[PDB]
């Protein structure tokens, strides 16, 4: 259960924050 | 030529397709080379 | 009124007391996800603004 | 899209989802539940 | 030009020898124009209209000879005649019931998928018109009642036409459902209550059921013992495979890592 | 006359400004973008072209009007020429002809004279390089002009567009073939024109031969060069092969593949709606409900207006056959409202088990259903509602008697109730035991689903769904 | 639903069936996908002399459903009718499969180094020098030395 | 001549293919 609960929010920390910082540098550069 | 300069382009296309495929894998390596050198510099930061 | 934790039995007439069923891990999970719904929706403004 | 096929062919609205369940079932209801007093 | 062709359509055939002779005469038509793809000059499709009516009665001859592969052969041909890229064709006669012959034969074999896709030739006008199509779609409605009763009442009056062969197979596919549908699971159903659906008086079919089902043969009653049936636990084994589920689950946690 | 006469000159400079710089900045910009890098594609101007053509498809297209003579079509299509940097003189000559509209008496060179004009990039001797720019010159003047729909004698010019742009298709297959990267830019352009192919035919006659011509470009893109190209061609298939019989339903099995990777975004989201209506005729509800739900949540951004609303209307049709549906006005839009009113009260009669109310909806609102072609379900949806009515009662009660549920669901007879409950057990809908004497139905509470069983077993699909997105984020991170 | 016409063992119906197919095969490519099992009846029939052409229509169906190497296997036994067509696209896709299969076999042959030779079909090695005659006849010398580097022999 | 370079170009292809395990094995060590 925890392994199901942690990987859900750890993704929300990993997936969201990666997409944010990526497109901020990627598209604003070119 | 018919073997040939029409076919060899398709032969050269495979390499260029893999070259672009390799460049994609290289582009996956190039930005990943930075994650190394970064942490490698961070490995010098703990030594700094 | 929460002054008494238990349950009755109408047919056989035996009152059973159980304090068992806790709530601990669950509300600490779903309620944080409901707040996480405000993280993405508020970030949807950043998303659509930078792209178009 | 706008491409391809599709171009060719609180509020009370939110409560209206539940409110329409009142329309087809049990009215509101006062009068009927008020008539059930003296029935039995 | 050519022929004689339609002269054998009115008299039909006394035996299967003339049916093969008509198929042999149809071969000369298949050698020149065949089935397609001649647009024309649509006048070259006139003998195809003449070829349809004899292929329409050929499907009527195919159910008369009972041969299944030939029956779907005449239908699939005529299926592509109206599916052909030219939709303007003179009206025929036997086209009506043969669309229902393969329709009801395919209902007898229980396939639901190909049933509605055959009506897609004129799907919008199914409920609107073509009463010949209206009977099977109302017949399938009674199979979900189920019927049993209402089908046999509608089996009293049908145009039909030629459905007599298929309603006998519609029997067997319904008849074996009395054992399959009614249980599982009921407790006990009385003797004459099961006879009400099976009709007859005391047929050997219900006697064959007492053998096949087994199940139970009770006096003046039928029983589902024992009990209701087999009493599923279901199993205490799946605790094993639950540990198997954790194997790859913990492996997926190590894949990230 | 003097008031309206002095107001005629000012507007035409506006197409001489933005519409000029439309293909001057993008086309002149995509020149160097399509000469090299050319990674992928990208060539973001081809996607910027999606922000122009679709923007021009409202205003201004090439025309309008605008109170001009419609002389922008011949202007850019002549004098390509082209060569090394003197191509700027071509753009300079495009500025020189701007005064021709404002000074002399303006003349309309479109329509009849557009036939040799599409040959001019070939007659200029020579193009000499980019077909997509000439494909744009054979599309953007003519394809946005199709929106006029006058239907008289200019439809063959729309066909002449589909002719000379098929000559661009001749240059599409013959030229390059090795690291083209223009085809992937053309896969957006070839898509559009192939949609305009389908659209123009629908006004005259549905295309029988182009169906064979569709499989031509379909199969030939495999395996040599396929990116997003076969998907748009597969969209042409499933679009019209749906609306027209037959056998095209099961055709999706041998074609897929998928085809990966889904592009571009919402473009593949509607594709799941296409096969969604297909799988709805297959009678399978569970695979249909997930592909329809994914079709709405994966589709941005609209507006406007009812193009996304009408496709969403028929999208929830599979929910009517599911047996579990709420009131659909939560999906209602003020623009879609007026159109969904006959289709609204329908689902309101699905939540109830009354026959007199359900049959009255079919009689009055059946006229709106004729345009949708949804009549296939109305015969099997009666059996769907009776399952919802019995599920409402069976979930609300432990035991439910057949005689009490007889008239409450108005089955009216004990015998057909024994037939329904029997088939309800066959479909796994109800767990109720039945004690037959009169008879009656005596059920019991179903339990043991508990905790340790279902949630942790479902979490195997939840985490496997989440850990794949970790790779989806890494893959998307590797491109920048 | 013309698939049922293949049940007859009489030959003259088969040539008229394939005469319909190969013309509309472009539009019916999806329809040929279910003819697999009943094409093999003709391909394995000894009295059927069109098996050379039946191998081509067997290669089209497998190419439609995603099978490639199996179509190359039927290309071997397809006779001279398969290698006689140089037209359009279908010639360059088959030689990409055939010559690659040829050049990977020759590298394998050089690793023997001698003796214990693998079977080499005369049709796959036969089109090597046959299509190489199109080179010297076209006078272009640049790729004339290229084939010798390809096959390594 | 075009087959010549066709036999030349897969070198750096395969040379960068072994450069894939070059970094990937190096970076994980240095990561540890």
């Amino acid at each position: 259960y925890l392994a199901s609960l942690i990987r859900s929010v750890v993704a929300l920390h990993n997936l969201i924050n990666n997409k944010i910082a990526n497109r901020d540098a990627e598209k604003k550069e070119g | 030529l018919e073997e040939g300069k029409a076919g060899s382009g398709l032969r050269q296309y495979y390499l260029s397709k893999i070259e672009e495929l390799q460049l994609i894998v290289n582009d996956k390596s190039q930005n990943l080379r930075r994650l190394q050198a970064q942490r490698n510099e961070l490995n010098a930061k703990v030594r700094l | 009124d929460k002054k008494f934790h238990g349950i009755l039995d109408q047919g056989e007439g035996v009152l059973i007391i159980f304090d068992e069923p806790p709530v601990d891990k669950t509300y600490e999970a779903a309620l944080e996800t409901i707040q996480n719904m405000s993280k993405v929706v508020d970030s949807l403004y950043n998303k659509a603004k930078k792209l178009t | 899209m706008s491409e391809k096929k599709q171009p060719v062919d609180e509020d009370n609205w939110d409560d209206d989802n539940v409110e329409d369940d009142f329309s087809n079932q049990l009215r509101a209801e006062l009068e009927k539940h008020g008539y059930k007093m003296e029935t039995s | 030009m050519y022929e004689q062709l339609k002269g054998e359509w009115n008299r039909k055939s006394p035996n299967l020898s003339k049916c093969g002779e008509e198929l042999g005469r149809l071969k000369l038509v298949l050698l020149e124009l065949n089935f397609l793809p001649t647009t024309g000059t649509k006048l070259t499709k006139q003998q195809l209209i003449l070829a349809r009516d004899i292929l329409e009665i050929g499907a009527q001859w195919s159910i008369l000879r009972k041969d299944i592969p030939s029956f779907e052969r005449y239908m699939a041909q005529l299926k592509c005649y109206y599916f052909d890229y030219k939709e303007q064709l003179p009206e025929s006669a036997y086209m009506h019931q043969l669309l229902g012959l393969n329709l009801l034969f395919l209902l007898s074999q229980n396939r639901v998928a190909e049933f509605h896709t055959e009506l897609e030739r004129l799907p919008a006008k199914d409920i609107q018109t073509n009463v010949y199509i209206k009977h099977p779609v109302s017949l399938e409605q009674y199979l979900m009642e189920g019927s049993y009763n209402k089908v046999f009442l509608a089996k009293g009056n049908i145009p039909a036409e030629s459905y007599t062969f298929f309603i006998d197979i519609l029997l067997d596919t319904i008849r074996d459902e009395i054992a399959g549908c009614i249980e599982k699971a009921y407790e006990k159903i009385l003797f004459t209550e099961a006879t009400r659906i099976l009709f007859f008086n005391t047929p050997k079919k219900m006697t064959d059921y007492a053998k096949k089902r087994g199940w139970v043969l009770g006096p003046n009653n039928y029983y589902s013992f024992a009990s209701q049936q087999q009493k599923p636990e279901d199993t205490t084994i799946p605790s094993t495979e639950l540990a198997k589920q954790v194997i790859e689950y913990a492996r997926q946690l190590e894949m990230i890592v | 006359p003097p008031g309206g006469g002095e107001q005629e000159p000012p507007p035409p400079p506006a197409p001489q400004d933005v519409e000029m710089k439309e293909e001057a900045a993008t086309g002149g910009g995509s020149t160097g973008e399509a000469d090299g890098k050319t990674a992928a594609a990208a060539a973001e101007h081809s996607q910027r072209e999606l922000d122009t053509v679709t923007l021009e498809d409202i205003k201004e297209h090439v025309k309008q009007l605008e109170k001009a003579v419609s002389g922008k079509e011949p202007r850019f299509v002549l004098r390509a020429l082209r060569m090394l940097p003197s191509t700027s003189r071509r753009l300079n000559h495009y500025v020189l002809y701007k005064a021709v509209q404002g000074f002399f008496t303006s003349n309309n060179a479109t329509r009849d004279f557009l036939l040799p004009f599409l040959e001019e990039p070939m007659d200029t001797e020579a193009d000499l390089q980019f077909r997509p720019r000439t494909g744009k010159a054979a599309s953007t003047p003519l394809l946005p002009e199709v929106e006029a729909y006058l239907q008289l004698l200019v439809v063959i010019f729309m066909m002449n567009s589909k002719r000379y742009k098929e000559a661009q298709k001749i240059s599409d297959d013959l030229m390059q073939k090795i690291s083209t990267q223009n085809r992937r830019a053309l896969d957006l352009v070839a898509a559009k024109c192939y949609y305009y192919h389908a659209r123009v035919y629908e006004f005259l006659d549905k295309l029988d031969v182009v169906r064979s011509f569709l499989h031509a470009r379909l199969r030939t893109a495999t395996l040599r060069h396929d990116a997003d190209g076969q998907a748009t061609l597969l969209n042409l298939l499933l679009r019209n092969y749906l609306h027209y019989s037959l056998y095209d339903q099961a055709e999706k099995l041998v074609s897929k593949s998928v085809f990966p990777e889904q592009a571009n975004n919402n473009e593949w989201a509607r594709y799941l709606y296409y096969t969604g209506r297909i799988k709805a005729i297959q009678l399978e509800y569970s695979e249909a409900r997930r592909t329809m739900t994914n079709a709405l949540r994966k589709a941005p951004q609209h507006t406007a207006v009812g193009f996304k609303q009408t496709v969403h209307k028929l999208l929830i049709v599979v929910e009517l056959l599911l047996g579990e549906i709420p009131d659909r006005l939560q999906f209602r839009q003020p623009s879609l409202k007026r159109s969904l009113m006959p289709y609204f009260l329908l689902t309101q009669a699905v939540r109830t088990g009354n026959l007199a109310k359900f049959n009255q909806v079919l009689d009055q609102f059946g006229e709106k259903f004729q345009a949708d072609g949804t009549y296939t379900l109305i015969i099997r949806l009666r059996h769907n509602v009776i399952k919802t009515g019995v599920r409402m009662i069976s979930l609300s009660y432990s035991r439910i008697s057949l005689a009490d549920i007889a008239q409450k669901l108005q089955l009216d007879s004990p015998e057909d109730a024994e037939f329904i409950v029997a088939k309800a057990i066959r479909d796994g809908v109800i767990e109720a035991s039945i004690n037959h004497e009169k008879g009656y139905v005596q059920s019991k509470e179903m339990i043991d689903i508990y905790s340790t069983r279902e949630p942790q077993l479902a979490f195997h699909q939840r985490i496997s769904f989440c850990l794949d997105i970790h790779n989806m984020s890494v893959k998307a991170m590797r491109f920048p | 639903g013309i698939i049922s016409l293949l049940d007859e063992d009489e030959p003259q119906l088969k040539e008229f069936a394939l005469h319909k197919l190969n013309a509309v095969v472009n539009d019916f490519w999806a329809e040929i996908s279910e003819s697999v099992d009943k094409i093999e009846v003709l391909y394995e029939d000894e009295g059927f002399r069109s098996r050379q052409f039946a191998a081509l229509v067997a290669s089209k169906v497998f190419y439609h459903l995603g099978a490639f190497e199996e179509s190359l296997n039927y290309a071997l036994g397809a006779g001279d009718l398969f290698n006689v067509n140089d037209n359009s696209e279908y010639v360059e896709t088959i030689i990409a499969k055939c010559i690659d299969h040829y050049t990977k076999q020759c590298v394998e042959n050089a690793d023997l180094p001698e003796g214990e030779k693998k079977p080499i079909d005369q049709r796959l090695e036969g089109i090597v020098n046959k299509m190489f005659q199109r080179c010297l006849d076209d006078h272009k010398y640049k790729q004339a030395i290229g084939i010798a580097l390809e096959t390594r022999r | 001549d075009l087959y010549s370079r066709y036999k030349k170009l897969q070198q750096e292809l395969e040379f960068l293919e072994v450069q894939e395990e070059y970094i990937k094995d190096e970076q994980k060590n240095l990561k540890k």
